[PDB]
């Protein structure tokens, strides 16, 4: 984990080069790229705070985007206006496998629009609880995608702060997209705002510590853990309980966990910043070199020539039998502009 | 079990993010 000889320097040199396409976006970015009526919208995907995702059917292509749409004055009232602007800002800029792909932007009076690929096998929420655990090897699939997004994001002084199986999307290749960079934020240093998922917080972010990329990796040892157990490490009814959970320092293993799989979440899940995996000298290094880890092939996983364990269903195109059904809501559009000083970078 | 008294309790369904 600690070795610097020439895979290393392969490494170094991706991540360079994705810096350099990343900050010339990241500088100048793409705005008002698409109007809304360029699209036809055919079905409620998802749900948010401030909005949802809708299945969309471009005109001009006939291509199926899923449209995200956020009421301006929701966001305003929930206090959410510079993170919207991160994360628009952000994913225009990023280009990764395993990152969801914005293809538009744009905005009217009332709502905010990102236009995305569409991600039709559904969310690994869906599978996870429907199948109720997946198997180590089945795991290790899906986190080795999410140590090399995070290792891409962390390289651009990026930290996603919202990893959850609601929020990872499965592929016609059975692969990860991750999506929703509500909380995703360019900073080098400390950074303080409470935010993310009670079940996946970091304890420095519940203890209001100030706190920095380490916060991924904490969250990466929740996934794993939900992932091969069916249920997560700290789980109750209320939020409060939760917290207390998290910050106490104790954690338990099914049985079924092997003792590799077991050691790489004790580091992960470890209250320590000076000993939490991800964060050491070693850097990633310390979570790709671990045994747990020994039958993974970064490269291959990269290059999507592994195979998959799963393909989800695919009933042709524009189909969406691997998502829930949602309540249908009319997209009003005011003749007044709301919000425009605010949101006028968008 | 553990799994049982997961699935009985309130979050199992979509988890929404907390801010503020
Ligand atoms: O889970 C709904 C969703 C949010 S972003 C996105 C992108 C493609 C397909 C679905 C979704």
């Amino acid at each position: 984990a600690a070795k610097k000889g020439s895979e290393q320097e392969s490494v170094k040199e991706f991540l360079a080069k994705a810096k350099e396409d990343f900050l010339k976006k990241w500088e100048s970015p793409a705005q008002n790229t698409a109007h809304l009526d360029q699209f036809e919208r055919i079905k409620t995907l998802g749900t948010g705070s401030f909005g949802r995702v809708m299945l969309v059917k471009h005109k001009e292509t006939g291509n199926h985007y899923a449209m995200k749409i956020l009421d301006k004055q929701k966001v305003v009232k929930l206090k959410q206006i510079e993170h919207t602007l991160n994360e628009k800002r952000i994913l225009q800029a990023v280009n990764f496998p395993f990152l969801v792909k914005l293809e538009f932007s744009f905005k009217d009076n009332s709502n905010l629009y990102m236009v995305m690929e569409y991600v039709p096998g559904g969310e690994m929420f869906s599978h996870l609880r429907r199948i109720g655990r997946f198997s180590e090897p089945h795991a290790r699939f899906y986190a080795a995608q999410i140590v090399l997004t995070f290792e891409y994001l962390h390289s651009l002084d990026l930290i996603y702060r919202d990893l959850k199986p609601e929020n990872l999307l499965i592929d016609q290749q059975g692969y990860i997209q991750v999506t929703d960079f509500g909380f995703a934020k360019r900073v080098k240093g400390r950074t303080w705002t409470l935010c993310g998922t009670p079940e996946y917080l970091a304890p420095e972010i519940i203890l209001s510590k100030g706190y920095n990329k380490a916060v991924d990796w904490w969250a990466l040892g929740v996934l794993i853990y939900e992932m091969a157990a069916g249920y997560p490490p700290f789980f109750a009814d209320q939020p409060i309980q939760i917290y207390e959970k998290i910050v106490s320092g104790k954690v338990r293993f099914p049985s079924h966990f092997s003792s590799d799989l077991k050691d790489l979440l004790r580091n992960l899940l470890q209250v320590d910043l000076t000993k939490r995996f991800g964060n050491l000298k070693n850097g990633v290094n310390d979570i790709k070199n671990h045994k747990w880890f020994a039958t993974t092939d970064w490269i291959a996983i990269y290059q999507r020539k592994v195979e998959a364990p799963f393909i989800p269903k695919f009933k042709g195109p524009g189909d969406t039998s691997n998502f829930d059904d949602y309540e249908e809501e009319e997209i009003r559009v005011s003749i007044n502009e709301k919000c425009g000083k605010e949101f006028s970078e968008f | 079990t553990t799994y049982a008294d997961f699935i009985a309790s309130g979050r199992t369904g979509r988890r929404n993010a907390i801010h503020d």
